[PDB]
RNA sequence: CGUUGCCCUCGGCCGAUCGAAAGGGAGUCGGGUUCAGAUCCCCGAAUCCGGAGUGGCGGAGAUGGGCGCCGCGAGGCGUCC
RNA sequence: GGGGGCGAGCCCCGAGGGGCUCUCGCUUCUGGCGCCAAGCGCCCGGCCGCGCGCCGGCCGGGCGCGACCCGCUCCGGGGACA
């Protein structure tokens, strides 16, 4: 992302209300990568990313 | 057999990240119309409030059952429609050259209609009964009435809607209605009204006067103060008693 | 009992009716200026307009501006009860929109030429 | 069968609009022709896009397999998928 | 607020169960799929067969649950100070 250090990553998730495949843009957590999942929520597993 | 096997149920687990949820109601989080939005939140903040009692009199409404005898009785008195203007006016034309016009004859009593043909007619004590409307739109037309209907010792009531009091004359809303007088065969009805009337609004004014009531709270907070105040009574009344 | 679907608030589709004028605003309507005959002012018989019409089975005009080809094929048609290929404007360095118009091999333009009276 | 009127049914967007003869942007090239124009005129070969209703025509969808008869056999009919 | 109950803590209990408190509203091994309802329940229009037709079949629809009820600020955080 020009103009920043830290690199981004498209992470995309499935609206669950309409069928529809939502995307957003974090910032990536040092260790993500492609092909992982991104859990997210209070219930959520206390791992990186 | 009448049951197909192929039949089956397919089930869908409503849960979260499971099956997209289904089209649910949505009424409380609808995002309104600013019009809308706000006359919701009017009504709100007169019950947030703490509301005085010349405006607060007028939340204390008739009963179902004295509306509508009110509202039978003053069937009765309804006031002349156009086209029955016309006939009046037309048979008393025709009556005066054909056999014998004398003029005046004599007219029936009627119902007094708008604030201002009403206070005059409570200042000169010509009424017997009063009925105001509850939701006057500005308030202040109507504030004083119940106050001067007192002091003049005419019998008042608080009917709901300007509307269907409005119905009785033939507009769009009324304010006010008043009766100065009334037919022998109906004299009766109206004087059981006015005691039943009077029991409950003029010979209670002082009650009515000191009585404040908005300051109320949200639901939403009101529980979250009672929750509060169970904490605070199992802190200290299962443990000593 | 009719509940909502979805969070958001739409205007609802109203009736809307057209319109019903309890009078006409403007007496009768324009008549067209831009006629059979005033689209076509006249014919050029310049050397290079002859060239034209003796090798190629053309006319070679003077047309108004506001033309469409379409309206010059139909202008060419009904004057000249004649039948057109194409038409094929420009517009000169003067102001008037010049208009080669291509008969139709049936005709000859020579013929068509003596009829007008250029030549 | 169209065309429209009404009723129901469904529909997120995202901002009206303007902004590039060098950005994006379907489809045209050879020969001839003029005092001065040519991928523009003429000749010849193309091509895209839109329409094509009544559908203009072919071809594809699609013309199997079973069983029952009758026929020397090619086959014909009846009836089942 | 109740339902639901796999269950856990407590209370009651007749060991069948009931109540209060928690818990969920139920998805973590994989670079998949996932909407426009199945299922059940109750109604009607037409057609056909039994003929007593909300009996049975054929064709076509509607509503309810499924997908608890009620409520007064959309949800949060501030806030009589900014
Ligand atoms: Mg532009």
């Amino acid at each position: 992302d020009p103009g920043r250090g830290a690199p981004l990553a498209k992470v995309v998730f499935r609206d669950p209300y309409r069928f529809k495949k939502r995307t957003e843009l974090f910032i990536a957590a040092e260790g993500i990568h492609t092909g992982q999942f991104v859990y997210c929520g209070k219930k959520a597993q206390l791992n990186i990313g | 057999k009448v049951v197909n096997p192929l039949f089956e149920k397919r089930p869908k687990n409503f849960g979260i990240g499971q099956d997209i949820q289904p089209k649910r109601d949505l009424t409380r989080f609808v995002k309104w119309p600013r019009y809308i939005r706000l006359q919701r939140q009017r009504a709100i903040l007169y019950k947030r409030l703490k509301v005085p009692p010349a405006i607060n009199q007028f939340t204390q409404v008739l009963d179902r059952q004295t509306a509508t005898q009110l509202l039978k009785l003053a069937h009765k008195y309804r006031p002349e429609t156009k086209q029955e203007k016309k006939q009046r006016l037309l048979a008393r034309a025709e009556k005066k050259a054909a056999g014998k016009g004398d003029v005046p004859t004599k007219r029936p009593p009627v119902l007094r209609a708008g604030v201002n043909t009403v206070t005059t007619l409570v200042e000169n004590k010509k009424a017997q009964l009063v009925v105001i409307a509850h939701d006057v739109d500005p308030i202040e037309l109507v504030v004083f009435l119940p106050a001067l209907c007192r002091k003049m010792g005419v019998p008042y009531c608080i009917l709901k809607g300007k509307a269907r009091l409005g119905r009785l004359v033939h507009r769009k809303t009324c304010t006010t209605v008043a009766f100065t007088q009334v037919n022998s065969e109906d004299k009766g009805a109206l004087a059981k009204l006015v005691e039943a009337i009077r029991t409950n609004y003029n010979d209670r004014y002082d009650e009515i006067r000191r009585h404040w009531g908005g300051n109320v709270l949200g639901p939403k907070s009101v529980a979250r103060i009672a929750k509060l105040e169970k904490a605070k009574a199992k802190e200290l009344a299962t443990k000593l008693g | 009992k009719k509940i909502r679907t979805s969070p958001t608030f739409r205007r609802p589709k109203t009736l809307r009716l057209r319109r019903q004028p309890k009078y006409p605003r403007k007496s009768a309507p324009r008549r067209n200026k831009l006629d059979h005959y005033a689209i076509i002012k006249f014919p050029l018989t310049t050397e290079s307009a002859m060239k034209k019409i003796e090798d190629n089975n053309t006319l070679v005009f003077i047309v108004d501006v506001k033309a469409n080809k379409h309206q010059i094929k139909q202008a060419v048609k009904k004057l000249y009860d004649i039948d057109v290929a194409k038409v094929n404007t420009l517009i000169r360095p003067d102001g008037e929109k010049k208009a080669y118009v291509r008969l139709a091999p049936d005709y000859d333009a020579l013929d068509v030429a003596n009829k007008i009276g250029i030549i």
